[PDB]
């Protein structure tokens, strides 16, 4: 279900294996109704801001080739809007560090948050209201749906909210018809590789595959 | 000191029981009555998270219940069922002895998660929760209430 | 902003007939023993019985304070006790100034 | 086929005639306190008394249907309560037609 | 609107509170009594296969229980333990405050499994079930009952 | 030995937004008290009352099935009208009240 | 039977339900009270291991409590807690909406392990235990208590006691 | 007390035909005596959600045929009936007369459940040999062949005399061994054939059967 994906639209690919090694997986509940939902252990506040830290990070990873800075965006894909395509399950939130630790509700219920926004998105990847009292749009930051199956793994059947994976792609311009592109992406892709693989944070595992 | 409402010929006179002298006999214990009369029909406006700023939480007061004889029908009936941030339940569980109001017209279910500082959850204006032939001042889990206030009347 | 029409509920029973219904066995649930009614126009009433469930609100949240007991099923019998010990606790008079029993030649 | 004997218990205490005995940690159980007796022949009381509670059971039912408490203790002062608001809760007469009195000249 | 007795000179009068008019007097609490009185004395059936027949299960209706001050000498007292087919007993246990009924000359003890249609045990007749000075509608586990109606009386001093 | 003075809490209630248990007082503060120095002719002979009650409320208690006994004041009211009323009257005064006048 | 007492212009009187009289105007049940008078104001000895004597154990007695309206302050305070010898707690909980006595001078409280031959913990006087506006007949733990006895007055128009 | 029985009436005139037996999928279960008696658990086999198939096989163990020559060899021409041709059947399912009708029974009422399959089980492990079992069913625990049936002969899994804990309920066919008649015996092995062949490919997750 993944490598259909990357062989009918993609472009080099650089992706992350992620996974909780020290958090676990916690339990929440839509609003109106729709029983218990138990989200896995990459889904938590106390470890999901880091994760997004790293991938800002990686955005704002420069390369030095001949005399020009190499930036992410001059090597990546962007189908519109210059924000790059990020396959990752934050950009339901349009990727802000200011953004994933919303609220809504009162000293007696809490309507909508990051949880119910993730149940929404995960169904309506391309929606651009939630239909809850937050009404925050799905589609990424790139102006296109996310597909949970491509950023989410672990989970059982279609309850993605176990998932213990949170697949982050990110997707770059081969540059095989241009020679002198290919220089500037794989300069910047030299970089993109020490850094994450020397990520010091005891609260994320990260590899590559 | 609580005012007691005497019913003569379908028209409603205010006294007290040390006032009134006689001629308004009283014969039997069956005509005194306590109703219990909806606060939705004094002109608010109830939506789900919009009601809920009329209550809130306390703690120190420990909870009471009275009886009352007669019932209303309710516009607006809710149904909370709320549980902590990471917890286990914010109301408590309705004692023995209370069931859900009689005759609800639409039911507002609701089963969320939210912050609770305080043991019970009284009423914001003064007013009574009602159940099944009884009114408390704290919200009960899974139990229909409306919310509602009692008079005492005579009957003639 | 008053409601002119009342339509209330009540939970009294019927006790001239019955007939193998009011053993528990055979009676009715929880649910199907109420008896209904309405109280549509003649606004004189229903207006002027909402402006008393207002006025006894102070009343009986202070009367809850004191009592230490959950439940109070007692308001209306000890008002029953007060109405005779207002009347027949103290001494009357054949004329009656402050009290009742008008004489008749 | 009814008993004309009725042989009864009943619960209760004598204010008298106890030394150190009225202390709960020093008097009877919770089995020793019922006086006992015995009502034979006399059968126009008894075989009348067992052809009442046939009759009070159904508006028993429907009295216990009709409340919310599971425990009833208050039914006796109801009655009594009940008593004196006929006697006296409506104006009485010199002449009691329907009241009592007797008024002298 | 319950039925009323009056005790005049070992005499029983039947009247009402709503009938009545002045020539009888109450002139204290003491003189109102409940007398409960047991079914066995009038000529039933008694044993365990054969009682079953007389009480039967029900829900939606809740249990109400009332006082009583007086009592009779039971027959015959029964003590029943029924646990649902894997583990669970069907009757209620005996609310906080309730015992057994004082005076048995002889009693039923039995413990078995059975079905259980309904979460009450009701009496298919109208009659209480008679415990320590407290009269139910429904049945407890673990408890001597007996099977009977109250009375309420005045007794003339 | 006896202590001439009597100090006592009463929690009897008699003001703005305060009557709401959400807004008023606590568990704590819903008593009021006083004061009784001197004329020890009272207070004496009030703990002198508590000690005779003892005997017959303990077995009053044992009579009864239920924990807590709410009623004994209201049953105290019932008796004292039975007593006065509950038999028949008369205007001529042997023993009832109502004072005659003509 | 039960002695009922009169208070007029601060004078006491000790009289019966029934040898009342006329002309002793009773008009509100507002002036039918309960008062809760401690023994300590009858000149006892109370120590915390000097006080445990006139309280013991017993099985077979059912609790029973009763209300009151109005206490007295009191000197002393009792908070027991006490255990069998291996890991039960000797005095039931509290019954629900049975809290401590309300004003209290100083308390005593006892932790420890005691055997304890009897179900409930019954006092070897006769008097009761004060607690909210509740007096019982039985101790429960973790809850303060004084012991005390109830009077039942009718008072005259003033109705400050 | 095992291979004393087949010694003693089963010597070696007789040949006998026997299966492990035990539920591999349920557990075992409790059951309590109607006046007062004592709580009483069951052994896995005994769980009628499952005793069902036990009694299945077995009638259907008595319904295989065999073809030899012109005839049509069947489990009765070839068993031992001690009288009465009905075969023994050495099995805790011929306390109740071996039929698939009959092992749903009850006595009860909405109540109590007076007796059952199970106040009859354990009377006949006691009493084998009697023709009532002193219950309000009064159901014989004798064999349809006559005779009586030996718990521990048919049980397995046991702790000490607490048949009821059993986890086997052994089943044994005794077959003539017709050593003095060739001809006989042809026909007794014509009808084994048949027998081992379908109980060892007897499709039911349900039950665990192997021989010896």
């Amino acid at each position: 279900l993944e490598k259909e994906y990357f062989d009918q639209h993609f472009f080099r690919t650089e992706q992350l294996i992620i996974r909780a090694p020290l958090t676990d997986k916690h339990i929440y509940q839509p609003y109106p109704s729709g029983a218990d939902v138990p989200f896995g252990p990459p889904l938590d506040i106390q470890i999901l801001h880091q994760v997004l830290d790293l991938q800002i990070a990686i955005e704002n990873i420069t390369a030095s080739y001949d005399n020009e800075t190499v930036t992410l965006q001059d090597i990546c894909l962007a189908p519109l809007n210059t924000n790059c395509t990020i396959l990752s399950v934050l950009n339901y939130f349009q990727n802000s560090h200011s953004v994933l630790d919303h609220k809504k509700g009162d000293d007696f219920f809490v309507y909508a948050d990051y949880h119910t926004h993730f149940l929404y998105c995960v169904r309506a990847p391309a929606s651009l209201n939630d239909t809850s009292l937050l009404h925050d749009p799905c589609l990424g930051t790139f102006g296109g749906p996310v597909f949970p199956w491509l950023v989410l793994g672990g989970y059982d059947d279609q309850n993605y909210n176990n998932a213990t994976a949170l697949v982050i792609t990110f997707p770059v311009n081969n540059y095989y018809n241009d020679t002198e592109k290919l220089q500037r992406a794989q300069a910047w892709e030299k970089e993109f590789i020490n850094f994450v693989k020397n990520y010091k944070n005891p609260n994320l595992t990260i590899s590559f595959t | 000191s609580m005012p007691l409402g005497v019913v003569t010929n379908s028209t409603l006179e205010v006294t007290e029981i040390d006032q009134l002298v006689c001629k308004d006999h009283l014969a039997s214990t069956d005509q005194l009555k306590s109703v219990g009369l909806n606060l939705e029909g004094s002109g608010v406006s109830t939506d789900i998270p919009s009601a809920t700023k009329r209550w809130g939480f306390r703690s120190g007061v420990p909870p009471k219940v009275v009886s009352y004889e007669a019932g209303e029908w309710a516009e607006n009936c809710y149904n909370l069922e709320i549980k902590k941030p990471d917890g286990s339940e914010c109301l408590p569980p309705p004692p023995d002895g209370v069931r859900g109001f009689p005759r609800c017209r639409y039911v507002h279910k609701a089963q969320g998660t939210g912050p609770c500082p305080g043991d019970y959850a009284f009423h914001k204006d003064g007013a009574f929760f009602l159940y099944d032939r009884l009114a408390s001042t704290v919200i009960y889990r899974g139990v229909n209430f409306a919310e509602g206030v009692i008079a005492f009347l005579i009957l003639a | 902003k008053c409601n002119p029409n009342l339509h209330y509920w009540t939970a009294q029973e019927q006790h001239n007939a019955a007939g193998i219904a009011w053993i528990p066995y055979f009676g009715p649930g929880a649910e199907g023993i109420y008896t209904e009614g309405l109280m549509h126009n003649q606004n004189a009433l229903v207006c002027g019985l909402r402006q008393l469930a207002n006025e006894t609100t102070q009343a009986l949240q202070l009367f809850l304070r004191a009592t230490t007991e959950l439940r109070t099923y007692t308001i209306l019998n000890r008002k029953a006790i007060d109405f005779l010990l207002r009347r027949w606790g103290g001494t009357c008079r054949i004329l009656g100034p402050d009290c009742c029993i008008e004489p008749h030649d």
